[PDB]
């Protein structure tokens, strides 16, 4: 507004307000409408007079002497003095009040007057005020409209013309520049009063109910702060309060950590989506047969290479579940499996008749109605909802297991990244020279079979649920590889039932039961299936040295829930890649740096130079670039398959100390204020998870070898 | 019609007439952000489900008649539905792909007039040239760098009114109707976009797009031109670069090296004269630069000069509250200082009057080849830092630092008379003659300046005198950086103060730029609808309103009812006397400026 | 052999390979960690700190309410509140003794921003607790909402359109005797419901958070808005402050601050750097204080000016706490669900709950009034971080060596929630001694550092939100890897915006080339699939792969073809700043090039320029063509409005009239109405002039404009 008002006027006239404001004892800093009131007053006042000039003959002219001489811009005694000797001179009458122009070819004192309202008030105020008919009235209006006296509007068309369009212009820039409605409003009457925003009523009271201690009223406390100066409040302070309330460094050398104590209990059970390495995979080596694409058309072609169908039965039963209706869940399937076999005409999609197995599976209806309380308030059972400490849980070296054989190669090509455009650029032939052996290095690693395996069932899950809403649909759990002899071959891992989607918000969840075949006995570890129920199903004969060797094959069914936010995070697992390489690619370039030269090859192919990435009996174990490329993989895979609160919690507050005893190593002499505090809120941190429990003992070995 | 029979309905209605009455067009746009919808989080999640539909595409009515309901393998492209608050059929992106394989075919002549800025980018990239790779240690100081080449660095309304011109014809506001300029720019893109088809939303975002200028802070490496900043990814590395060349068009400017010529000849000759401030106005006002008035370049320009801030403090303005001495732009940091004057005896036997800063304050100094840092106490110089490329800029800017402090160690340490006087044979204040003295030969002082051991630490080197790397000894509190220095993050503009001699003084007294620091250095100079004037309200009897297109039909002088703006009816005619807005208020302007004095 | 990666700490040092400690990439599917018994705990808490205040009765909402301030000093470690006003305004006079004129430079600008602010800014918040509805709701329609109530309730200063007139129109309702809201049933009929709220019912509303962390109601966005301006204007003048920078300038900001204090240590002076956090920030910040700050700051300034800024911290001194949906309670023998709002848990019995709910529940009758709990110290995520940043710099800034008058000095920075000093001293004495007067100085203050969460060691290493400095090598990790999939907004936008990402990551996240390269890779066979765009010779068979194939199968240069619609990619390290459509117009065949950029096609839509070409996430830009691929998709879907659309409905038919509406804010003086007629008349008779319409459209326009005229002036 200001600033507005400085850069649209001409300086001079701006220097003219300041002065004239200025007489006031006022600053335009604190009030800005009376400073662009007085701006818009002097510009309309050096427009009227402006180009008008008097003739020999002494016939008015626009280009001598000026018809028009200005008095506003003057001082009280300059304006006094030449009103005076106008009226001397000219014989003309003494107005009221001070006018504006004269105009010399008719001989009269004009009044100018510029108004955001109408027009017609500000002329009746103009008239009331001055109470005299010796002083004609001019008053003109942002808007376009304009009044004086009999209408004898003393310029011509094109003078009056340029005046309403500067005037036009001008609101119209206020305007678009957020500043006419203010600028409309402080207009009252004749004058222009600064803005004004006052506590009364309810506020007031509100403050003088929101001071310290010894103050009662807002203007007390606002008096007392005005006139305080800085007299060693702040050291007397010091001087009064107790030396017990310091920061005291406490030494930590070399002896002070400990490792974390890890929650007692009994084993921790699995709770992945889907098995990770006790899965079995039916396949077809290559997928040439008619109406081929189809889940379902590739789904029965592999179920029809394999022979063994038995009658299963229940062998490590779900404690909490009804393991019959389970295997009556297996039977319909394999049923109706049979039946669209032998119907010869698959569909796309396949709808399973609901039937009570599977509605009890799915968990439909089976959750407690909803009550008013005050209605069933005299009930001797209700309770607050059960959220006591979820049940501590010892850490089970299955989770070790799990991520050894997730770090490990396979047979096939688990990945068929997209095209780029082709390099042209050296840099581009270096980058894709890094992504080609980066990609070859986890091209087969296991942690890339989870993550298509993932990624197909949720993209099939989510699309049936759409376009499924309330039907019970039958999803294959397939995946797609590329063997060593470079064959399309599919691979079936299970089947997997959703009940109904019709899902509406992010975190309701659909609620499924998925069937996995399996090689693995659960027996050997009930504790890790203790969510599963498993009927064996057949006999494989799997070779070996001996021959061919039977063995039962089991099917894990269990009921779990997704929810849309879910699905799209396990469609988003292939991002996992990207971030293994990011951690790697920083150490190749930092070794660069510290070479001057590319580091690409000596790398990926030199397999000579090793980083710790694992431990032993023996001691600490080395690895080579592929062996860390897939341990981060398989590290940030798995993070992206357990993820749950208590691992971030765990890693926030670990990092804390992973950093304090990294200092320590440099010889930086760390201390620490109130280090039991920080190892409290790490412990807090392991209650149940495999995975957080299985970071913990890392972390106490990593500790264990760094202190020596 | 469709449009007049939608408003008669929603006059109908008591609310909607309300609305319509009440609310004035000024504040339409605040009631365009009155949505009770819901905005949707996560629409990743949201376009991932809804692909899945039939029908997740939303077409207009008229596409049931271009469009057959099935094509040949039966398939659903549109359905007989519409959207969640409009007419919009749906449709399936079968829809779209069947437009583009068999829908009607038109030229798109205009794609690459109205997307100049994205072919350019393709022209720049198709005949750039490469070079072999380099892998060292990289370091990429901040700084702000231009964003998009080809603008024509208009200011934003400038760009709104030429787009408004150009795509919005009858219905341009009334600044342009009253207005002179009538930009070379504006018909160029009027004869290009003649029988545009394109969306004329699309059109006017392109031109705002392609006609604006932007800025941004990135860490940079090497080139800062424009066209080395699209590219900046390709380029530079953590710890790798890239040789690579645009092949397009530069289009640097030189208005910057006329403007600052300018405004140090006008300091130059008004320094001298009786009244330098109303004087330089009365320049600046009626100067033109290359076809346009400077007032609107130094309010558009954004640069730093002592010149051009002196004349900004005059004319009234926001200016860095920081000075460019020794071609280094300084600026406080930290602490606080007080100004005293006092004599001083150099080891010439010269007296010279000087005024220096007593306390701990803190500056940060950035040149063109060196940033540094230093500390300075009470007459007492206590920690330097400098990183420069060369040996020289260390030197430079070492030098530029010390003459700053103007500690009582130096005093005795001047070899040789101080009578530098500049081109104008107007005498030099003494801390630049002093700065030009040492900038002649400085070994004397170094010698005697202050030698002192130093911790040896990474990141760090000490200097000897001589101005050689060293690990083991330095000067007192001379220090330089093996890695660069990031520049100042942030300027405070303040309001200061300009007395008639163009000193700027501070609020609390102290002075901050004078000509005298002004470098002396002498360079080289490198149917139109307009002119209407309102008369008012509308009036009924001159006729019919007319739109602004048909206006050129008026006789001259003859005055009629036209529709400018957003729907204000207004009465216009044709000027008859040739003159303009700028020369009004001057002849009153000098009046009462004599009358004041 | 068992893989343990943590071992790697032992040659690759921590801040090096710290991207290994960061578990997640992006957002994860669980979102919990909050709920009613967390607000129980946050009163309780936040009282127990200020307990051993004065207590008083409030006299317009009769709730109790505490004070700290000046209380005894703290005697132990213990978080305490016990800020003193003496202490605070000694602080900030000499942070103004150091840094002249920064709080009245502030005061200006902040006074520009209240002058030409806008009402319409307050629909750019979050979600917002609408009292009239008494529930959360969306910040435009809880905005259009209250318009409403007070348009019924006789209130129209907002009608002006500046923001401080709808701050005077809360003042004149707050004051207000009695409030009536009324609401619409919309179904079969629709009916009328009017509500009364008495003066007191109305202010415990104006002054309650909605907790959902909690967000306060219309009434006190402005006040805290403007607020926030003040001190966002005094911490861009401050060096030692951590915002509103970005992340390029933090490392600068570290850089500079640890090289000042290193290098100016001499051979003989011993530094140490503190990593730290504050043990409960918004928990022992009481509003007060910042009252009693903001009138230094404000001091000889206009008056107006002084209570606007001042309004804000009394309004939050006396605020109230809602307790959210509730409780839920289950009985296992018959297996019934209820649920219990939480307004009657100041009636209910004591034996549904378990013991920690139970002591909750007792600790927090005392203060419960009309089922809000009312907090006056302490305060709330969210609203007041640069102005206790600001504090925070004003304490560091206290430590200048001329304060101390002894030898041990610190500095360092702060960003409200973390901070890092640093420490010089001549020996371990010193050192102990500068960090003992820090501590105890921001105790006096009001301020807790988190002892546990705080280590300190030899300059050279630290953190600092999430950037780690290690020698002067500054790690990034503050946002971690962006999302790569595909936004979202349609075809052109979304591969424009993944393209755009990925350069970005690039240039400014240090992203490698192989990386950028995998990036582009997957987000490409990401778009491929979502759209099923299959490439056109490839068989998938998804629905749309028929079409493709039989463009494909008519097309010849299938090399220009989009990705949408069945071609290669062609991106690269190269070329990812060029727009798909341009990047392959020259490969383009003439009839697809025809047909693709046939601006007649009915699948363009463009909006208002502020949604054109611009993504909101924060918000970025991209850039692309207008083709036939970038159509809108479908949009999915007690009010106190009777019909919702009723605006959005009257700027419609505006743009039609007036398209340059959409471009540029439109201005003018005359009503709407007069402005579309006008426009009607002037291009009906331009119509019959051409010959393209006849007499009795003339006829039929003439007499529907004289009828609009006539509905009007009545
Ligand atoms: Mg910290």
């Amino acid at each position: 507004m200001e600033d507005f008002v400085r850069q649209c006027f001409n300086p001079m006239i701006v220097e003219l307000a300041e002065k004239a404001m200025k007489e006031y004892g006022e600053d335009p800093k604190i009030e800005t409408n009376k400073f662009a009131s007085i701006c818009t007053h002097l510009e309309v006042c050096f427009m009227y007079s402006d180009f008008h000039f008097i003739d020999e003959r002494g016939e008015s002219t626009i280009i001598l002497k000026h018809r028009f001489e200005i008095i506003e811009g003057r001082d009280r005694t300059m304006a006094w003095t030449v009103v005076n000797s106008i009226c001397n001179t000219t014989g003309v009458e003494k107005p009221k009040f001070l006018p504006d122009l004269y105009d010399y070819k008719e001989n009269r004192f004009i009044e100018i007057g510029v108004t955001r309202r109408e027009v017609h008030i500000y002329y009746l105020e103009k008239a009331n005020k001055i109470k005299s008919e010796k002083t004609h009235i001019h008053i003109f209006s942002f808007t376009g409209e304009e009044m004086a006296t009999k209408a004898d509007y003393t310029l011509d068309e094109e003078s009056r013309a340029r005046i309403k369009t500067r005037l036009f212009t001008i609101r119209q820039e206020m305007a678009s520049r957020g500043l006419w409605d203010s600028f409309r409003q402080s207009e009252r009457g004749e004058e222009t009063i600064e803005e004004r925003f006052e506590i009364t009523g309810t506020m007031r009271r509100l403050a003088d109910q929101s001071l310290p201690p010894n103050f009662s009223s807002l203007e007390n406390f606002r008096a007392y702060v005005d006139g305080f100066e800085p007299n060693g409040c702040i050291e007397g302070k010091l001087s009064q309060m107790s030396k017990e309330v310091n920061a005291r460094i406490e030494p930590f050398l070399r002896t002070t950590p400990r490792p974390l104590r890890l929650p007692d209990g009994p084993p921790c059970s699995q709770r992945s989506k889907f098995l990770l390495m006790d899965a079995l995979k039916l396949s077809i080596e290559d997928p040439s047969h008619e109406g081929e694409g189809i889940p379902l058309y590739d789904a029965i072609k592999c179920m029809k290479t394999f022979f063994g169908w038995k009658e299963p039965n229940i062998i490590k039963p779900h404690e909490k579940g009804i393991n019959p209706n389970y295997l009556l869940t297996w039977k319909q399937v394999l049923a109706e499996l049979q039946d669209i076999k032998n119907e010869e005409k698959i569909p796309r999609t396949k709808n399973m008749k609901k039937t009570s197995q599977l509605k009890w599976a799915l968990g439909e209806n089976m959750a407690p109605e909803k009550v008013d309380f005050e209605d069933c308030k005299d009930v001797n059972d209700l309770k607050q909802y059960d959220s006591d400490e979820p049940e501590p849980r010892s850490l089970a070296c299955w989770i070790q297991s799990e991520f050894n054989k997730a770090c490990e190669l396979t047979d096939s090509s688990w990945v068929e990244l997209d095209e780029i455009g082709e390099d042209v650029a050296p840099i581009e032939h270096i980058a894709s020279m890094r992504r080609n052996y980066f990609t070859a290095e986890v091209s087969h690693c296991r942690a890339t079979e989870y993550i298509m395996k993932g990624v197909y069932i949720n993209t099939a899950l989510l699309n049936a649920s759409c376009a499924a809403m309330d039907d019970f649909q039958l999803i294959p759990m397939i995946s797609k590889c590329i063997t060593k002899e470079g064959r399309r071959k599919t691979n079936l891992y299970g089947f997997i039932i959703k009940g109904r989607s019709h899902l509406r918000n992010d975190t309701d969840v659909v609620n499924f039961v998925s069937m996995e075949f399996s090689l693995t006995d659960p027996r050997l570890e009930p504790h890790k299936w203790e969510k599963y129920c498993v009927l064996e199903i057949g006999d494989m004969l799997l070779r070996t040295a001996v021959g061919q060797v039977s063995r039962p094959m089991f099917l894990y069914v269990r009921t779990n829930g997704t929810s849309k936010i879910k699905m799209k995070w396990g469609m988003e697992m292939r991002r996992c890649l990207l971030q293994s390489l990011q951690q790697i690619e920083s150490m190749i370039e930092a070794e660069s740096s510290v070479k001057e030269k590319d580091l690409t090859k000596e790398f990926f192919e030199n397999k000579s130079e090793t980083w710790p990435i694992g431990e032993s009996p023996k001691g600490v174990e080395e690895g080579s670039i592929g062996k860390v490329c897939r341990t981060l993989l398989a590290k940030s895979v798995f993070n992206s398959l357990y993820a749950s609160p208590q691992l971030e919690g765990f890693s926030a507050e670990s990092r804390k100390l992973l950093l304090i005893v990294q200092a320590l190593r440099d010889n930086l002499e760390p201390g620490t204020f109130d280090l039991e505090g920080l190892y409290e809120a790490i412990e807090e941190c392991l209650i149940n998870d495999p995975w957080v429990l299985l970071n913990a003992s890392w972390f106490n070995s990593f500790l264990t070898h760094a202190l020596r | 019609m469709e449009r007049i029979k939608e408003l008669r309905d929603l006059m109908s209605q008591s609310r909607t007439r309300e609305i319509l009455t009440k609310t004035t067009v000024d504040h339409m746009a605040i009631i365009k952000k009155y949505t009770s919808g819901r905005q949707e989080k996560n629409p990743a999640l949201r376009m991932k489900w809804m692909m899945a539909m039939k029908y997740p595409i939303t077409a207009d009515k008229r596409i049931m008649e271009m469009i057959p309901e099935r094509n040949e393998q039966r398939q659903t492209l549109w359905s007989k539905t519409n959207d969640a608050g409009s007419d919009r059929v749906m449709v399936s992106p079968l829809a779209v792909t069947w437009w583009n394989r068999n829908g009607p075919t038109t030229s798109t002549v205009h794609y690459p007039k109205v997307y100049k800025t994205y072919f350019e980018k393709v022209e720049r990239l198709k005949h750039g040239t490469f070079g072999p790779v380099h892998f060292r240690n990289q370091v990429k100081i901040r700084r702000r760098v231009d964003i998009n080449p080809g603008h024509a660095d208009l200011s934003a309304k400038e760009a709104q009114d030429v787009i408004m011109e150009v795509v919005f014809p009858n219905e341009v506001g009334a600044r342009i109707l009253t207005s002179e300029s009538q930009l070379t720019i504006t018909k160029e893109k009027k004869k290009e976009l003649q029988d545009c088809k394109i969306a004329p939303l699309m059109v006017a975002y392109m031109l705002e797009r392609e006609l604006v200028r932007k800025t941004r802070f990135l860490p940079v490496a090497g080139g800062t031109s424009s066209v080395y900043i699209e590219v900046l990814h390709l380029t530079q590395g953590t710890c790798w670069e890239q040789m690579y060349t645009p092949g397009g068009e530069v289009r640097n400017d030189d208005v910057d090296q006329s403007l600052i010529i300018a405004a140090r000849n006008i300091v130059r000759r008004a320094t001298v004269s009786a009244d330098p401030l109303a004087s330089l106005l009365e320049m600046c006002h009626s100067t033109q630069i290359g076809g346009v008035r400077m007032v609107d370049i130094l309010r558009q320009n954004p640069t730093e000069e002592q010149a051009v801030d002196i004349c900004k403090a005059a004319m009234g303005l926001r200016i860095s509250s920081s000075f460019s001495f020794g071609g280094f732009t300084f600026k406080r940091t930290s602490g606080s200082s007080v100004k005293r004057e006092e004599e001083v005896l150099t080891g010439n036997l010269q007296t010279l009057k000087i005024r220096v800063h007593e306390g701990y304050e803190e500056f940060t100094m950035v040149g063109r080849r060196a940033t540094a840092i230093l500390r300075k106490a009470t007459r007492r110089l206590i920690q330097l830092i400098v990183s420069g490329k060369d040996e020289q800029s260390i030197a430079e800017a070492i030098i530029v630092a010390m003459v700053f402090s103007q500690e009582d160690c130096m005093i005795k340490a001047v070899r040789g008379d101080l009578n530098f006087v500049n081109r104008a044979n107007q005498r030099l204040n003494p801390m630049h003659q002093l700065l030009r003295h040492f900038q002649k030969d400085a070994k004397v002082l170094f010698q005697n300046w202050g030698i002192e051991p130093i911790d040896n630490v990474m990141g760090m080197i000490g200097i000897l005198p001589d101005m050689t790397p060293s690990t083991e000894m330095s000067l007192r509190g001379v220090r330089v950086s093996k890695m660069g220095v990031d520049e100042y993050s942030s300027t405070e503009r303040v309001v200061v103060s300009i007395d008639r001699f163009l000193r700027v003084r501070d609020q609390r007294g102290n002075v901050l730029l004078s000509p005298e620091e002004v470098s002396e250095t002498q360079g080289t100079e490198k149917a139109v609808l307009r002119g209407f004037l309102i008369l008012g309200k509308e009036n009924k009897r001159y006729g019919p309103a007319l739109s602004i297109n048909e206006l050129s039909n008026l006789a001259k002088g003859e005055k009629a009812n036209v529709l400018i703006g957003q729907g204000d009816v207004v009465l216009v005619m044709k000027r008859k006397r040739d003159s303009s807005i700028l020369t009004d208020s001057q002849t009153a302007t000098k009046r009462i400026r004599m009358a004041i004095n | 052999m068992d893989v343990n990666p943590t071992l790697l700490f032992l040659k690759v040092p921590v801040q090096n390979a710290i991207s290994t400690t960061f578990p997640y990439t992006g957002d994860p599917p669980y979102s919990h960690g909050t709920g009613t018994g967390y607000t129980m705990d946050t009163v309780n808490r936040t009282h127990k700190y200020s307990e051993k205040g004065k207590w008083t009765t409030n006299t317009e909402t009769g709730a109790p309410q505490l004070n700290p301030i000046d209380g005894p000093l703290p005697e132990d470690n213990e978080p305490s509140g016990y800020a003193q006003t003496d202490c605070v305004l000694e602080a900030m006079a000499f942070l103004e003794e150091s840094h002249p004129g920064i709080f009245e430079n502030s005061c200006l600008e902040t006074m520009e921003i209240v002058q030409q602010t806008r009402v319409d800014k307050l629909t750019q918040g979050r979600q917002t607790y609408d009292w009239t509805l008494n529930r959360n709701q969306p910040a435009a329609t809880a905005l259009a909402n209250t318009i409403e109530v007070f348009r019924s309730n006789g209130l129209t200063a907002n009608e002006s359109g500046r923001l401080i007139d709808f701050l005077k129109d809360v003042m004149d309702s707050m004051d207000k005797e009695e409030m009536e809201i009324t609401t619409h049933f919309q179904r079969r009929t629709i009916g009328k419901k009017k509500q009364r709220l008495n003066k007191r019912s109305y202010l415990i509303r104006a002054l309650t958070l909605n907790t959902m962390i909690a967000t306060p109601g219309m009434q006190i966005r402005g006040f805290v808005y403007f607020v926030e301006a003040l001190a966002r204007s005094i911490c861009e003048k401050l060096e030692q402050s951590g915002l509103p920078v970005g992340g390029n300038e933090k490392k600068a900001k570290l850089a500079n601050v640890v090289r000042k204090m290193m290098t100016n240590s001499q051979d003989t002076e011993l530094s140490f750097t503190i990593t730290g956090d504050n043990t409960k920030w918004n928990e022992n910040q009481n509003p007060r204080m910042f009252l009693a700050m903001i009138t230094y700051i404000t001091r000889n300034q206009p008056e107006w000016f002084r209570n606007v800024l001042s309004i804000a911290p009394i309004m939050f001194s006396n605020k109230m706490a809602r307790l959210g949906k509730g409780y839920m309670f289950e009985s296992k023998s018959m297996k019934l669900r209820t649920q219990v709002p939480a307004e009657m848990l100041a009636n209910i019995d004591l034996k549904y709950f378990n013991k920690s709910t139970r002591e909750k529940i007792e600790k927090i009758r005392p203060l419960l009034i009309d089922g809000t709990a009312s907090l006056s110290p302490g305060m709330m995520m969210g609203m007041f971080n640069m102005l206790s940043t600001v504090l925070g710099v004003s304490i560091l800034n206290l430590g200048q060596k001329k304060y101390t008058k002894t030898t041990y000095w610190w500095d360092g920075l702060q960003s409200s929630d973390d901070f890092a000093l640093i420490v010089n001293a001549p020996n371990h004495e010193g050192i102990q001694a500068g960090v003992d007067r820090f501590y105890r100085t921001c105790k006096l203050v009001g301020i807790n550092m988190s002892k546990k969460k705080s280590y300190i060691n030899r300059t050279g290493t630290f953190e600092f939100t999430s950037f780690f400095y290690r020698y002067g090598f500054v790690a990034n990790f503050s946002m971690e890897l962006p999302s790569f999939g595909v936004s979202g907004i349609n075809e052109s936008a979304d591969m424009s915006v993944g393209v755009t990402v990925i350069k970005n990551n690039m240039i400014n996240n240090d992203l490698g080339p192989a990386t950028a390269q995998m990036a582009l890779q997957l987000f490409i066979k990401d778009y491929r699939y979502t759209y099923r765009c299959h490439r056109g010779d490839t068989q998938i068979q998804t629905r749309r792969a028929f079409e493709l194939g039989k463009l494909w199968e008519q097309t010849r240069s299938k090399a220009g073809l989009l990705v949408s619609d069945g071609g290669p990619n062609l991106y690269n390290i190269r070329n990812l700043h060029i727009p798909e459509v341009c990047l392959k117009w020259e490969l383009m065949d003439e009839d697809y090039q025809g047909r693709l950029c046939n601006p007649m096609n009915p699948f363009v839509s463009h909006k208002e320029i502020d949604s054109v070409n611009n993504a909101v996430v924060k918000s970025m830009e991209y850039d692309a063509v207008a083709t036939t691929h970038s159509w809108i998709p479908k949009r999915n879907r007690r009010g106190i409005l009777e019909d919702e659309q009723m605006y959005q409905k009257c700027c419609n038919l505006f743009e039609k009239f007036f398209p340059s509406s959409s471009y540029r804010r439109p201005v003018g003086i005359s009503s709407m109405v007069e402005a579309m007629v006008s426009r009607a008349r002037i291009d009906a008779r331009i119509d019959f002039e051409s010959g393209r319409i006849k007499k009795e459209e003339f006829a039929e326009i003439m007499k529907i404009c004289s009828t609009i005229e006539e509905l009007r002036r009545q």
